[PDB]
DNA sequence: TATATATATATGTGTATATATACACACATACATATACA
DNA sequence: TATATGTATGTGTGTATATATACACATATATATATATA
């Protein structure tokens, strides 16, 4: 069924960003264009850029402007015979393969290619896996796995800073959920809100046995025991840090 | 090949007549066992030959028939 | 009967079975037959990936390679402040 | 089809769920029949005369099953049906949820044993910090005489989920509502404490066959929670055991 | 081979016509000898009881018919009958009427082609029926007969389309019949399949095709069984799939249940049950001309069949669920899913709710929108989060 | 056709509990499949 | 009849993805349930 075209998606945008004054915005698929982009610029004073973190963030004349080019935007995967190998890879039991692969980054991705794509309206799975798939598990290392300066992923580092810029003027006590909300504004945190709390917490904790032994935060209220192995905290409404 | 039989090896070759011809699982298969002065219905969980019981059942059967046709009769 | 940061757990014994944990759990030299019956020892075993700065995984041996690597970096930022 | 159309009957009179539907199964796998005698016009599906052949209505037109061997049969069934309506679906169980018994609950010395009910799960988490200070609070309680259980948020209230019905007797009863019956907090605190809705708990004898004999509420202190549900727990327990 | 089954039902008239070779155009001589004139072959397999080509059964044929009587029984049961076959250089028709006392001479002619063919009015007014067939009666004649040539298109092999009045039939695998079965009592649900095979000859050459549904709302097991073509409702091929069903069910039980005393039986295991069995055995017999009932030595499936273990898993799963739930989604369908322009549709499976409430909103710009799509040709579902891989689980 | 129940739904501002799925790998528990035999 | 020997499950950690549920409070409406009339 994937040699005989059924499996097909959509294609949105990932980041709008608004001139003043014109009527059509600049559209980017993926996240490290529109950086290499922002960079090239001089004045950024009057551009307003939008990231749409799921699709449901899609103002009305938006998802109007969307759904008048419908057909215009579906998209079809096309089976290779060199597909098995990089399905083997990226998905199967064997772990060296995978770290073989993925020390070296993201091929880029050619004009012929691009074109390809993007006028006769189909996708090689191979193609789709080496950027995609491989772009998703070099993020996710880098989410999930430490740097050796400092000792924090990149989420306690923004929690640190936006610790740091929180509690300058004094060093007033905020709840879990209060603080989340100011990380997730103030260090551009794009991600949801139950994980963000639960790192805050996590990097409060101080007990016989936990992860830190010395932690950034002093918490204040129950943050939970040896016993359960932390995993006896109060809710986020409940605890407070400082 | 087209073959026309008798009811003699019909009825020797043929399961319609009485059941089957060999022995087969025959669910619900009970028999009378005698257990110190008790009858004991037991069931018989070993295939026997459907055709064999009702050769049996045939001739006990008529016998049953018979003594209807005469019960309300001077013989 | 443990306490807050406190471990106190007490077993009991059916009678006449010290000896059969003696005989049936052996005991080398490296743990215990109680130890061997109680799960009371485990490995410290380590998996030393990190990332790098500009991007990338780094798999590191031992603890003072981690060490030697981090040293210029500070060195350098108290010569520029 | 006879016996089950009965067997139904007399079962939904019976039984006071009074919702429960039961089939042919139900009614007759525990039964065993013997039928013998003569039934003239039959015909059969071969020789071997496996299955006789007849309207169904031969016998709904000219038979007819004497009642007194049915409401025997019905009787039977219908014990049953209530001995495996009081096993199966409602055999043996376990604990309930969110709750840490006491070491001495139902014992020797089970009326000195308290249990603090609390809020939610934090509750629980402050309350299984504080019962554990081992040595450093030698005045304090612990978990050789005190239980935990949870009080699931907002109590429901009984006071207005429940009918009087004044008997003939004279004497009234108090039935509940099957909403009120089937609240998992409340028949959870009525398994830990092993109340009774048709005792009064007068006497001293029938006050010591409760599993631990007090019951401690800590609850917050705003309005919400000390006003609200502490007050709904003492119209509770005030509507069903004042004494 | 036969490629095609016709089966008519009209006005009374029932018909069936099949294309492989037609019977022997040809004398035969003992019924010539017998009947004193000339008997030709199809007028033995029609009219003379206790005759055909399965007196001497293999014991390894999968055949239906073995007794030489069937044939009869529908012409001594006929007003009248009309038998037709041709060979590939003859045709041979032949009229035979009066429930068998009038057996016309036949005609036989030049002919090229080569199928059989019988057609007949039943005594319906001698058989309790009105003349001619009520409303209901035609109904449900036509009803049971189509159900019966499902049947046959789900056993016959892949080269043979069964029509009933000239439709083909659907339902070439027992999937198709257990969905047909059930679509009232469980639509949309789960149909756990097995292929049975044997490894030795002769039954490892006859897979069993089974398809199974399991619900709650079923109040008694039940099956159906075609095999050897014969709409048989009794056989140890049944007991066989529900006692291994129940020695897997009965483990199971005991073992997600932290009870451990409570004893279940054939019963509790399998009332939940809707079992489709499609296929041939050979070496069967049966307990009467109708073949009600097969009979067999159960250790015949003991020794040689093994269900797999994957559908036994399966319907362990489904049915152990119900006993604890007895104890104690986000799909918008579109309007055209499933019928005459069912692949015109798309299925937008999206990733949450909030997706779908993101799409709902766009597939109902009923005219700011004229060239878009619309629930017409378009469904929703949801992803769940993440997909589970199957390669690191299988 | 009537008088009479007892359960049942929806609104805003509040009180409380949750659960699948991905990703790597050292470790723990369950057979089971043979291979000498016995 | 013990032995290995290659199979198969099974939680567990951080950082991600997508959801689920009980309760209080007032009042107007509702849809089927019920006597006794007969």
């Amino acid at each position: 069924l994937i040699i005989h075209g059924f499996v097909k998606r959509l294609l949105t945008p990932l980041i709008r960003v608004y001139e003043k004054g014109k009527t059509m915005p600049v559209e980017f698929y993926y996240e490290q264009e529109f950086d290499a982009w922002a960079k090239k610029q001089t004045s950024l004073a009057n551009h307003t850029v939008k990231y749409y973190k799921g699709l449901a963030a899609h103002d009305t004349h938006e998802v109007k402007s969307m759904f008048k080019h419908f057909d215009n935007m579906v998209y079809t995967f096309t089976l290779d015979d060199s597909a098995k190998e990089l399905f083997h890879i990226y998905f199967g039991g064997e772990s060296e393969l995978r770290k073989r692969e993925l020390c070296t980054g993201v091929v880029p991705l050619t004009e012929t290619q691009t074109q390809s794509i993007h006028s006769v309206r189909r996708i090689p799975c191979s193609l789709h896996l080496q950027v995609d798939t491989k772009a998703y598990k070099l993020d996710a290392i880098e989410r999930q796995i430490p740097n050796f300066l400092d000792g924090m992923t990149r989420a306690r580092r923004k929690i640190l800073a936006g610790g740091v810029k929180c509690f300058a003027s004094n060093n007033r006590e905020r709840k879990v959920f209060q603080f989340g909300g100011y990380v997730a504004d103030h260090m551009f945190y794009h991600h949801g809100d139950m994980s963000l709390n639960t790192s805050i917490i996590k990097a409060a904790q101080y007990y016989p046995g936990s992860s830190h032994l010395y932690p950034v935060f002093i918490g204040i209220g129950s943050f939970g025991s040896r016993h359960l192995g932390g995993k006896d905290a109060g809710s986020p409404r409940y605890i407070s840090v400082q | 090949a087209f073959e026309i039989s008798d009811f003699k090896e019909h009825a020797k070759k043929k399961s319609m007549w009485a059941g089957a011809l060999n022995k087969v699982t025959i669910s619900g298969l009970m028999g009378v066992f005698t257990e110190d002065e008790d009858l004991m219905a037991l069931p018989i969980h070993r295939d026997h030959c459907p055709a064999l019981l009702k050769i049996f059942d045939e001739i006990i059967v008529n016998a049953t028939d018979h003594e209807r046709a005469c019960h309300n009769k001077t013989k | 009967y443990s306490s807050s940061e406190t471990i106190e757990i007490l077993v009991k014994l059916k009678p006449n079975s010290l000896n059969r944990i003696v005989e049936e759990f052996k005991e080398t030299e490296e743990q215990d037959s109680i130890e061997n019956f109680l799960r009371l020892r485990n490995c410290l075993h380590s998996h030393l990936n990190f990332v790098k700065p500009k991007g990338g995984i780094i798999e590191f041996n031992t603890y003072y390679e981690i060490l030697y690597a981090w040293l210029p970096y500070r060195r350098e930022l108290y010569q520029k402040r | 089809k006879t016996i089950n159309e009965m067997v139904v009957k007399k079962f939904q009179q019976t039984i006071k769920d009074k919702n429960r539907k039961t089939t042919l199964r139900d009614s007759c796998s525990n039964i065993f029949i013997v039928i013998v005698g003569s039934i003239p016009g039959i015909e059969w599906t071969g020789q071997r005369k496996d299955e006789l052949s007849i309207a169904e209505n031969v016998f709904k037109t000219h038979y007819s099953i004497p009642s007194s061997f049915l409401t025997s049969m019905t009787k039977s069934i219908v014990d049953i049906l209530l001995q495996s309506i009081s096993k199966k679906d409602n055999h043996k169980q376990v604990d309930v949820d969110k709750y840490t018994r006491a070491r001495n609950a139902g014992g020797k010395r089970a009326q000195d044993c308290m249990l603090l009910a609390a809020e939610g799960d934090s509750a629980l988490s402050l309350l299984r910090t504080g019962l554990t200070l081992g040595k450093s609070n030698p005045s304090g309680p612990s978990f050789d005489f005190c239980g935990m259980i949870s009080l699931g948020g907002v109590i429901m209230n009984a006071c207005k989920k429940v009918t009087n019905i004044t008997t003939d007797s004279g004497e009234t009863i108090m039935v509940r509502n099957e909403q009120l019956t089937n609240n998992k907090v409340l028949q959870g605190i009525v398994q830990v404490l092993g109340l009774d809705f048709n005792c009064h708990y007068k006497t001293q004898e029938e006050r010591a066959k409760l599993r631990y004999g007090c019951i401690v509420a800590c609850v917050d202190q705003d309005l919400d929670g000390c006003g609200k549900i502490l007050g709904l727990l003492l119209a509770y327990f005030h509507l069903f055991w004042p004494q | 081979k036969v490629t095609y089954i016709k089966i008519s039902f009209d006005k009374g008239v029932f018909s069936c016509e099949n294309d492989g070779p037609g019977i022997p155009i040809a004398k035969h001589e003992q019924a010539s000898l017998i009947a004193k004139r000339d008997v030709y072959v199809p007028e033995v397999a029609s009219c003379h009881f206790l005759a055909g080509t399965n007196i001497n059964k293999a014991k390894d044929c999968i055949k239906g018919g073995t007794n030489g009587v069937g044939l009869k029984l529908a012409m001594v049961h006929s007003q009248w009958a009309i038998l037709t076959t041709a060979d590939g250089a003859q045709k041979y028709v032949q009229h035979i009427n009066q429930r068998l006392d009038i057996i016309e001479p036949p005609t036989i002619t030049p002919s090229r082609e080569m199928f059989t063919r019988i057609e007949l009015m039943p005594v319906y007014q001698e058989l309790g029926y009105a003349e001619p067939l009520s409303e209901t009666e035609q109904a449900d004649l036509s009803a049971w007969i189509y159900l019966r040539a499902c049947q046959c298109a789900a056993y016959v092999g892949k080269g043979t389309t069964i029509y009933y009045n000239d439709k083909p039939c659907r339902t070439g695998s027992v999937m198709a019949l257990a969905k047909m079965y059930t679509l009232l009592s469980a639509p949309n649900s789960t149909i756990h399949t097995a292929t049975i095979k044997a490894d030795a000859k002769p039954y490892s050459l006859h897979p069993l095709q089974v398809a199974a549904v399991v619900s709650p709302k079923f109040k008694k097991f039940e099956h159906v069984s075609v095999i050897n073509g014969v709409n048989c409702v009794k056989g140890e091929h049944v007991t066989f799939l529900k006692k291994t069903i129940n020695e897997m069910v009965v483990k199971k039980f005991q073992q997600t249940i932290k009870d451990k005393n409570r004893k279940t039986t054939l019963r509790d295991s399998c009332s939940n049950i809707f079992i489709v069995i499609v296929g041939s055995i050979p070496g069967i017999e049966w307990t009467g001309q109708r073949k009600d009932e097969l009979s067999i030595a159960e250790n015949v499936f003991k020794t040689h069949y093994s269900i797999p273990s994957s559908f036994l898993t399966s319907m362990t799963k489904s049915i152990v669920d119900i006993l604890l739930q007895s104890i104690s989604d986000k799909y918008t369908r579109a309007r055209n899913a499933g019928g005459k322009r069912a692949q015109d549709c798309m299925l937008l499976a999206a990733e949450g709710d909030s997706a779908l409430s993101l799409l709902r909103t766009g597939l109902t710009l009923g005219k700011s929108n004229p060239s878009g799509p619309s629930f017409d040709f378009c469904g929703m579902i949801s992803l769940g989060g993440v997909i589970m891989n199957a390669c690191k689980k299988v």
